[PDB]
C-alpha cells in the first residue's frame, strides 16, 4: 500500500 | 434522499419487525468452490451476522421452513433465475421471500445501530457515506503550552496511517489535505494534494491556509463522480470555552 497517486490531466 | 425523520421512522419500524415478526434462515449452499480458508472466513462472517440479528431480537431458524421471513445467502442474488427449481433461493424468490446477500445484511444491521481527557475540536460527517462519523480532538493542556501559531495538525489521506483515512481511492493522495488548529480554536484547511481539494464547491489554492466555518463542506475526488467524497465540518464551540477557562 501507499502507492503513487493517480494524477489527473 | 429520505428525510432524516423518514429514515428514522423506517428504522423504528424495522427494529420492531426484527424483534417480533422476523425469522431468518442462512443459506448453507455455496455457488463457488472455495479453499477451506475463504470458506472459514465466510463462516466467521455468517456467525457475526447471526449474532447481529439475534441482538435485534430476531429468530434464527436452522431449516428453510414454512415461517421464514428472510433468507441470507452468500450466493448471487441476481443470478437466482439461473438456479434449479429445487434450489431454496429459487423457491424463496418465486414466493416473494426477502433474499439478502451478506453485504446487504451487514448494511441492514449497521442501519439498526449494530455493526481520554482531550476535548472535541470538531466533528466530521461524511455525507457521501463512505466513512462513519469521526471527531477531531485535542488536549486543552497541550494546546495552551504550545506557543506556535499552529497548535495541532490533522492529516487526511489515502495512507491508512494518517489521522483520517479517506479510503483507498487511487486518485486521492496519501496525504491529501490537513486541518490545522489555529490559536483561538480557529480551524484552517490546507490542501497538499495532487488532484486538489474543494471547499463549499470551490477549489482551494494549494498549500494555502483557508479558515473553516460551521457546516463547511470539504470535497475531494472531483472530476470522477464516484470518487467524490464530501466531509462536513461542525466546529465545537465549547472547545473555545474550555480553552478560555484554563488560561
Amino acid at each position: 500500500d501507499g502507492e503513487s497517486t493517480d494524477e489527473d490531466d | 434522499h429520505m428525510t432524516p425523520k423518514e429514515l428514522l421512522e423506517w428504522q423504528t419500524n424495522w427494529k420492531k419487525i426484527m424483534k417480533r415478526d422476523s425469522r431468518i434462515y442462512f443459506d448453507i449452499t455455496d455457488d463457488v468452490e472455495m479453499n477451506t480458508y475463504n470458506k472459514s472466513k465466510m463462516d466467521k462472517r455468517r456467525d457475526l451476522l447471526k449474532r447481529g440479528f439475534l441482538t435485534l431480537g430476531a429468530q434464527i431458524t436452522q431449516f428453510f421452513d414454512t415461517t421464514v421471513t428472510i433468507v441470507i445467502t452468500r450466493r448471487s442474488v441476481e443470478n437466482i433465475y439461473l438456479l434449479k427449481d429445487t434450489d431454496i433461493l429459487s423457491r424463496a424468490k418465486k414466493n416473494y421471500m426477502k433474499v439478502w446477500s451478506y453485504e446487504k445484511a451487514a448494511r441492514f444491521l449497521k442501519n439498526l445501530d449494530v455493526d481520554i481527557g482531550e476535548n472535541i475540536v470538531c466533528r466530521v460527517i461524511c455525507t457521501t457515506g463512505q466513512i462513519p462519523i469521526r471527531d477531531l480532538s485535542a488536549d486543552i493542556s497541550q494546546v495552551l503550552k504550545e506557543k506556535r501559531s499552529i497548535k495541532k495538525v490533522w492529516t487526511f489521506g489515502r495512507n491508512p496511517a494518517c489521522d483520517y483515512h479517506l479510503g483507498n481511492i487511487s486518485r486521492l493522495s496519501n496525504k491529501h489535505f490537513q486541518i490545522l488548529l489555529g490559536e483561538d480554536g480557529n480551524l484552517l484547511l490546507n490542501d497538499i494534494s495532487t488532484n486538489g481539494t474543494w471547499l463549499n464547491g470551490q477549489k482551494v489554492e494549494k498549500n494555502s491556509n483557508q479558515l473553516l466555518s460551521q457546516g463547511d463542506e470539504i470535497t475531494v475526488g472531483v472530476g470522477v463522480e464516484s470518487d467524490i467524497l464530501s466531509l462536513v465540518i461542525f466546529i465545537n464551540d465549547k472547545f473555545k470555552q474550555c480553552l478560555e477557562q484554563n488560561k
